């Protein structure tokens, strides 16, 4: 029988409103350590990693280990029905294929419930190569996202090109091309380069990341020669968010 | 920079 | 000779905001008394009474008796032309089937003048049974619309379930079911609740949402319910008089 | 070579907004004396004027006269990548056929836009200089209220100077309406009448040109019988932007 | 909890 | 006051 109690459960809000355009059907282990969720993209381009660590809820308690497919679409228009202040609750019964969402509003004189209907979910589990990164960027997530909208004007691509000094993003089209360029400090912008790196990325995924960015202030990008690109959001004392992009190659001949 | 690639290339199942 | 004076004309513009997407063309009565409005929707699934009395006006006058057949399309187009601050002034000819809004801005270096036609309707007249209710919900505008927005979500209806200590609403779809519970406090944040007979109606969100745009004409609104008899929602219009909305219960076969 | 450098480019973007929805491809005079437009709109019903002088800019420089047609659609897409804080710099070269606009973020960060120029062939039209019987200053706001208000009742909008002030009407379906200003900081209304007079324009083009009321708390018009009404909002000491519509004429 | 009833059904 | 003129006609070249 699983039950947490977040209290800033505008954390919840925010978390489905940067899974939901990016995952339909999704599978959440729930565990003594935590809520955790890691599902492709539908494209297959993308890996999310989603860890809520048991410490960063109010009350947590899971007496058997749950695995629940969610339709993450269907979990999104119900916690719509949250205010951005109410303490929500998911509470579920290993025995029942349904999980329940009650969310009460600070003054106690209004209680909703939300009772969800779950699904046998055969999804198609990867496992991350732990590995190192040439580089390491950390930035304010809106810097980021809006770095992201731009060039979405100029093309459907992003090279991302870190040296020494700092980082670099381009884009090109029909209407000519431009890019942007972000230093170190000495709202920073920290960067750690063992190796220049250079890869491209498809804006339009990129974009699908930045729904996260109400989820932090700032976020990091890790980067490596030939290797899908990270993009992680941390959720305070909760755990975080990645977003794993697989960069486009250059077919040769 | 060409043609988008999926995570499968890099992740196994 | 018709001609009212209103102040606070952004009453005016709030009321055509919560009738128009109800009702299409409905008929003003004018009299000594004031302005009255009483009409079936469009699916004939509601009714919606306005009373503004002339006590509210800072000026009215109204030598003959009026039946104005207005359309409340054309009449909500013409009132967005009403800043939120301009004095209103309604006033028609007993032999002319047009009627006249000007609106005078605060500073009155200008002043717009809309002469709307009028039409002949032969509108289906009802009458209403004045009875009792074993139930009368008050409670905040904004909560009670939210509650209708949150459950339009999870179904199309919505069951109303009123009890000694509180009310529920609930509904059910394809991605499960849900419910809210409010129970009685102890000015325009408390619930309170009147119960004679516990009661059980179904109705439609649609409407009960279409009811809601009248949200902004009342910091409360109160519910009115009874076994089998149409459920009564009701926004006092401060001083002015009301907005009642009847809406017809869904019935099992 | 040309280069300017404007510290307020939000003027720059407010003013291909205003441009954009008007015009598709437009022609840039720069020189000397500073940026320049001039442009029939699609309909051919109005003309664009606008007046960029390098005293507003904090940095111009213009060594060879530059004529560059510039897509506004997609200029204006690129402006959109620019903070409405960032240092905008404007910077061509007399044999690229390509304008360069460089964003700089007040704080690390800088863009750099390479715009793709094109061969405009465009209609060039001379303003026959005049005099004006009516000329009415106001609020740009209330301006823009204005046309949005009628733009309900018609699509079409009598202007009527008098003596004591000025009066805009329209009629339709729903029966037809007007509004009364009279003369009375930015917030009042001005009016020079020489002579009463009355014309006729199609909102939707008023419409357009109200793009540009991010661009100054005030607007005058400027009417006369028989000619294009004139609609112009100042750029602060940088220029402004004029538009003239062409009224409808009775058959 | 069926069928959604018109508000002539009510009153006349 | 019914048909709509264009600036060419106001304006030469």
């Amino acid at each position: 029988m699983f039950e947490a109690r977040l209290v800033q459960g505008s954390i919840l809000k925010k978390v489905l409103e940067a899974l939901k355009d990016l995952i339909n059907e999704a599978c959440w282990d729930i565990s003594s350590s935590g809520v955790n969720l890691q599902s492709m993209d539908s494209s297959h381009v993308s890996l999310v990693q989603l860890t809520l660590r048991s410490e960063g809820f109010d009350t947590y308690r899971c007496d058997r280990n749950l695995a629940m497919g969610v339709n993450l679409t269907s979990m999104s228009k119900i916690l719509k029905c949250a205010g951005n202040e109410d303490i929500i609750t998911l509470r579920a019964e290993d025995n029942a294929d349904t999980l329940a969402l009650v969310f009460e509003a600070p003054n106690q004189e209004k209680v909703s419930d939300y009772e969800m209907k779950l699904m046998d979910l055969d999804v198609e589990q990867l496992g991350i190569p732990e590995q190192e990164y040439s580089c390491v960027v950390k930035m304010p997530s809106g810097e980021f996202a809006r770095i992201c909208r731009d060039l979405s004007h100029i093309g459907d691509a992003v090279v991302i090109s870190c040296a020494k000094d700092g980082v670099k993003f381009s884009a090109s089209g029909e209407l000519g091309n431009g890019n942007i360029k972000l230093s170190q400090t000495s709202e920073a912008v920290t960067i750690e380069m063992n190796e220049p790196v250079q890869l491209t990325f498809a804006l339009r995924y990129l974009n699908f990341f930045t729904k996260a960015t109400p989820l932090s202030s700032t976020v990091t990008l890790s980067m490596s020669a030939d290797v899908p690109l990270v993009v992680e959001y941390k959720i305070a004392d909760m755990g975080h968010l990645k977003y794993y992009l697989a960069p486009k190659i250059e077919d040769e001949e | 920079a060409n043609r988008q690639v999926s995570i499968t290339g890099f992740f196994q199942r």
